[PDB]
RNA sequence: AAAGUUGCUGCAGUUAAAAAGCUCGUAGUUGGAUCUCUCUCGGCCGAAGCGUUUACUUUGAAAAAAUU
């Protein structure tokens, strides 16, 4: 289908995106 | 009647000894109460100014006291005013053996002398006509535990009004929050 | 799973939460202990004593009534054997299988199962040597095996 | 056979959380398990739990809430000197804000921030984010 | 689906489960008291008894051991106890 | 170094290199739940027994420069 390199990049990028989203959500609580 | 381990009788257990003396003079509890003895007594507050009586009795005669529980409870409630009396054995909490203690530990402390064992035995001794058929510990958001006791439903009709006194006595002499419950089925 | 078999079965006994003696049991602790004494004088293993007391007399758990287990009750009086009952039954089974093997030399299945049995014997003997029930000079030997029974 | 019951508890909770369950049963109970669950409770991750007490090792029913992404054990219980602690979180946490190394120290079972405040080290038990 | 109280199972489910796999395990057997047809005496017999049970006075076989529950002699009367 | 092609962090072993014919079969590795400080002699203190032993963690002493 598509090489595993950009699948790994997409997964780690979306994971850091959830990290940033939950960081902003938890910062909003203060 | 009263044999304190500190051997300093106060007027409270003096009046209690007089009460058991009056019952052993008159009532049918003559072949039991003469041989038996108590050790201490205490009168505490529960439920917004409701006084309750705790009778500390020795352990090895405890079972004999277990045979004559409800008669003594009813007759001592008749003798005094509207009160509540519970029978709880006198137990010794030996401290946990740390690496800094006196040299009396040539022998280990028995498991029945620990905090949890004595606390569970006190919870067992406090409610005689019902039996503890289950126990839960609900651990709240604050980090504080709340013990819930599931009792025998066959004997709810004698202890349904003492659950507040049970919780108050256990809070006074244990410090832990306990609620009492009756399951619908076993 | 099983220690030498490929089985993994769940079946066992399940004790109830009520450790209290039931109200309908009128036997005192010393009466139960006297029954234990006469049953042991009849020549019974503590397992057999527990089964008989559960079935016929209605004593559900001897430790819940008397406060001590059967082997400790027999030990305090002194009516307890030198080697424990599970090791006795294992050694008896090993003796029986070895007799069958000396009569029947072609039974390689019996050889394999005898190896299983005496390995179980070695594990239990190691445990009993570690907790001082057996003397440290005790050792299971093939010819001495029938002498223990 | 069953060794390290804390690993079993944390795996059960994680597998329950990934299926979007609300409530999970844990057997057997332990002191270390209860302290770990209290640590996750105080930070608002696993809500509420109650200990069912039979006369064996008990069980725990835990009310899952939804915030927890991954709770995990670290086996073996590596010693964590206070310097090495920093390295550890960069190995286990996806950020330097959230996630928790849980240490057992002589001051108790706690997280890495509280262990840094109390200025002590200990054995690493897990992490949750 | 995905929404039930594990802390409070109903009697039918907890009865239906295996005796070890309940919320708190509990046995399925019971002690029952038996009257011999040829006498009046009470004998307390385990439901899943493995030994053949003789009357203490009449020596009549009350129950025969089977794979599970004991098989009472016909004529005997039994009552669930406790 | 890229390299996670030596993998403790951190690889793999159906079909690509790879799991032993199969099980009993010591050492080594791993092992369920549980337990909340004082006695003598000298000026409240100093000496003494430590309290079962450790492992673990923190503190302190002490440890050449140059190099970093």
């Amino acid at each position: 289908v598509l090489p595993k390199k950009e699948k790994m990049k997409l997964r780690r990028e979306q994971w850091l995106q959830k990290i940033e989203a939950i960081k902003l959500a938890e910062q909003k609580h203060r | 009647i009263v044999k304190p381990n500190g051997e300093k009788p106060d007027e409270f257990e003096s009046g209690i000894s007089q009460a058991l003396l009056e019952l052993e003079m008159n009532s049918d509890l003559k072949a039991q109460l003469r041989e038996l003895n108590i050790t201490a007594a205490k009168e505490i507050e529960v439920g917004g100014g409701r006084k309750a009586i705790i009778i500390f009795v020795p352990v090895p005669q405890l079972k004999s006291f277990q045979k004559i529980q409800v008669r003594l409870v009813r007759e001592l409630e008749k003798k005094f005013s509207g009160k509540h009396v519970v029978f709880i054995a006198q137990r010794r909490i030996l401290p946990k053996p740390t690496r800094k203690s006196r040299t009396k530990n040539k022998q280990k402390r028995p498991r029945s002398r620990t905090l949890t064992a004595v606390h569970d035995a006190i919870l067992e001794d406090l409610v005689f006509p019902s039996e503890i058929v289950g126990k839960r510990i609900r651990v709240k958001l604050d980090g504080s535990r709340l013990i819930k006791v599931h009792l025998d439903k066959a004997q709810q009709n004698n202890v349904e009004h003492k659950v507040e006194t049970f919780s108050g006595v256990y809070k006074k002499l244990t410090g832990k929050d306990v609620n009492f419950e009756f399951p619908e089925f076993q | 799973g099983r220690m030498h078999a490929p089985g993994k079965g769940l079946s066992q006994s399940a004790l109830p939460y009520r450790r209290s003696v039931p109200t309908w049991l009128k036997l005192t602790s010393d009466d139960v202990k006297e029954q234990i004494y006469k049953l042991a004088k009849k020549g019974l293993t503590p397992s057999q004593i527990g089964v008989i007391l559960r079935d016929s007399h209605g004593v559900a758990q001897v430790r819940f009534v008397t406060g001590n287990k059967i082997l400790r009750i027999l030990k305090s009086k002194g009516l307890a054997p030198d080697l424990p009952e599970d090791l006795y039954h294992l050694i008896k089974k090993a003796v029986a299988v070895r007799k069958h093997l000396e009569r029947n030399r072609k039974d390689k299945d019996a050889k394999f199962r005898l190896i299983l049995i005496e390995s179980r014997i070695h594990r239990l003997a190691r445990y009993y040597k570690t907790k001082r029930v057996l003397p440290p000079n005790w050792k299971y030997e093939s010819s001495t095996a029938s002498a223990l029974v | 056979v069953r060794m390290n019951v804390l690993a079993d508890a944390l795996k059960s909770i994680n597998n329950a959380e990934k299926r979007g369950k609300r409530q999970v049963l844990i057997r057997p109970c332990s002191k270390v398990i209860v302290r770990f669950l209290t640590v996750m409770m105080k930070h608002g991750y696993i809500g509420e739990f109650e200990i069912i007490d039979d006369h064996r090792a008990g069980k725990i029913v835990v009310n899952l809430t939804g915030r927890l992404n991954k709770c995990g054990v670290i086996s073996p219980r590596f010693d964590v000197q206070l310097k090495d602690l920093e390295k550890w979180q960069n190995n286990l946490l996806p950020s330097r804000q959230f996630g928790f190394i849980v240490l057992t120290t002589s001051a108790g079972i706690m997280d890495h921030e509280e262990a840094r405040r109390k200025h002590t080290g200990g054995k690493i038990l897990g992490f949750f984010f | 689906p995905l929404a039930k109280d594990l802390l409070h199972p109903s009697p039918e489910e907890e009865k239906r489960k295996h005796k070890k796999k309940r919320l708190v395990q509990s046995p399925n057997s019971y002690f029952m008291d038996v009257k011999c047809p040829g006498c009046y005496k009470i004998t307390t017999v385990f439901s899943h008894a493995q030994t053949v049970v003789l009357c203490v006075g009449c020596s009549t076989v009350l129950c025969q051991p089977t794979g599970g529950k004991a098989r009472l002699t016909e004529g005997c009367s039994f009552r669930r106890k406790q």
